[PDB]
């Protein structure tokens, strides 16, 4: 009786666009179902009106299964160009940023899913996510708990935030850094660990996204993943550490960061030794703790052995001399440090340090490193032996010439240097000699003159420690010293001020 | 006593893959999680 039992496209579209809503709902099961076939899915593809009416019915339904069927549709779709044009030409971006806002997880996952499609191979998905408000759906998604998930949307996140500053603003403002940091403190799953630590990684170079990361605990998740098997993991985290580390000298709980650094720094792998130094010498800065913390694991050995390693190769000997320079001042270790660069034989190379082909920001750091070392008295002889005190003279009648920004340092801060290195050697008798020699007295009489307050008082100093000698005392006045060091008796510096009566007195 | 301390900026170290590379394409891992997720 009844026949006609077993165009179909064209049909289709215009029951999705029936009012009756029940209809609307089957004919969604039908069209989905069709999707899942190749050849009904090309018809569909090439229909306009009804890849329109699927868009449209998917974000005004309240049905879920008629929300599933239509996101699950185009996912379908979005393995094709001609899917994935066709979605975006017909609204679709808009209706899957959308649909990231709903209750139902079939739901979500068919829409991340597309949504992660269109902006790997859809021309212009970039900018009409972003525009859709993609950027901050996607960042409240972060708390969700499924790591497929979640790899899914930190990846979409790392492709619209890469290159593009505004984007990663975006994220900051919906709490992004927050909820990655989280991520990586609560997850093993090493495809998420990866697509997280890329956005983190991206984020780590915009200035006001840094602050936050830290903040948030950033240093010490990543630090958690440095010795995991993924080598790729490995790196990323190195690089996001060292972008932010300059802003995470200030964090507490780092022992277990600074100890694998420390180790990685023995790494055959030359890019692990190079970020890892960078890294330590900024977490060591002003932060007596962290230095502490290094040079009881070995810190100072590994970066002697560092600094040998690296030769000429300035990438890796300024940040791990600046580290050097770091751990030996300033800290109930800094003494042992001192001694150590010397009993792990860093002596010489420091020295050699000083001279060409070494460019002026190496060597300001080595002449502070130098004057570091020279604290310690079994120093003294040590780096005399290597020259260090010619090459000191050297470089501080340059720089001092040039005062009468160079290669990016300011000439003063390595007259400066040079001087507050001196002044230190000068303790020891036999140094004394040896700067003595080097007609040193003139032009350190012609910087109590300077109009930098840190120079007029390292210059008093070194002049103090000659002084002790009647020659050097009597060479000292015939230099016309007595004028000026009886003015700097009213110095506002009292190091200075000590420093000018010290002399005055043994002049006379 | 001793020489200040001082930090080190990796602005241009991190500033260079984003001005002269494109960016990676990480489907090749996720292509199987995501047919696995849908």
């Amino acid at each position: 009786a009844v026949v006609n039992l077993i165009r179909a496209i064209p049909e289709l579209t215009k029951l999705l666009n029936d009012e009756d809503q029940v209809v609307v709902n089957k004919a969604a099961v039908m069209v989905h179902q069709l999707s899942k076939k190749e050849a009904s899915r090309h018809a569909i593809m090439r229909s306009p009106q009804m890849v329109s009416a699927i868009v449209r019915t998917m974000q005004n339904t309240n049905d879920v299964e008629t929300a599933r069927c239509t996101a699950g549709t185009l996912h379908n779709l979005s393995h094709h160009r001609e899917g994935l044009l066709a979605i975006f030409k017909s609204g679709g971006i808009p209706a899957l940023v959308k649909m990231l806002g709903s209750p139902v997880d079939s739901v979500l996952f068919y829409a991340i899913t597309t949504l992660h499609n269109l902006l790997l191979h859809q021309e212009g998905a970039k900018m009409a996510v972003r525009l859709a408000g993609g950027l901050q759906k996607m960042v409240a998604l972060l708390n969700k708990t499924n790591v497929k998930f979640l790899a899914i949307t930190t990846d979409c996140l790392q492709i619209l935030a890469y290159g593009n500053q505004e984007s990663k603003l975006i994220i900051l403002a919906s709490g992004g850094p927050q909820a990655l940091v989280n991520i990586m403190r609560t997850y093993t799953y090493e495809k998420l660990l990866w697509t997280t630590s890329r956005v983190l990684k991206v984020l780590s170079v915009c200035s006001s996204n840094k602050p936050a990361i830290v903040e948030a605990g950033g240093m010490q998740a990543l630090g958690l993943h440095l010795t995991d098997p993924s080598q790729r993991l490995v790196q990323n985290c190195l690089w996001t550490l060292r972008n932010l580390s300059d802003a995470a000298t200030k964090q507490e709980g780092m022992e277990g960061l600074l100890g694998t650094l420390v180790q990685l720094l023995g790494s055959d792998d030359i890019n692990v030794v190079t970020c890892a130094a960078g890294i330590l010498s900024n977490l060591t800065c002003n932060n007596y703790k962290n230095k502490m913390m290094v040079c009881q694991v070995g810190g100072i050995e590994a970066l002697v052995r560092t600094v040998l390693r690296a030769g000429d190769r300035e990438d890796i000997t300024e940040p791990a001399i600046c580290a050097l320079r770091h751990l030996t001042s300033r800290h109930q270790e800094a003494e042992m440090a001192q001694n150590a660069v010397r009993l792990h034989y860093g002596l010489p190379v420091v020295v050699k340090l000083l001279h060409p082909p070494s460019h002026w920001p190496l060597i300001k750091a080595t002449v502070g490193l130098i004057r570091n070392l020279a604290l310690c008295p079994a120093n003294h002889a040590p780096l005399r032996e290597q020259g260090a005190i010619p090459r000191l003279v050297q470089l501080l009648v340059r720089a001092h010439q040039d005062t009468q920004f160079v290669e990016g340092v300011r000439m003063e801060e390595i007259v400066e240097g040079c001087t507050g290195a001196l002044h230190i050697l000068a303790r020891d008798v036999h140094n004394r000699i040896v700067i003595r020699g080097l007609n040193t007295i003139p032009l350190f009489v012609q910087l109590l003159y300077s109009p930098i307050e840190n120079i007029q008082r390292v210059a008093a100093g070194v002049l103090c420690e000659l002084a002790q000698d009647k020659e050097a005392a009597e060479a000292i006045e015939a230099e016309g010293a007595t004028a000026p060091l009886t003015e700097l008796l009213h110095s506002r510096n009292e190091g200075v001020a000590t420093y000018a009566a010290a002399v005055l007195f043994r002049m006379s | 006593l001793g020489a200040n301390d001082e930090l080190i900026s990796f602005k241009d170290e991190g500033e260079q893959e984003e001005k002269s590379s494109e960016n990676s394409s990480a489907e090749r891992d996720l292509a199987d999680v995501k047919s696995s997720l849908v």
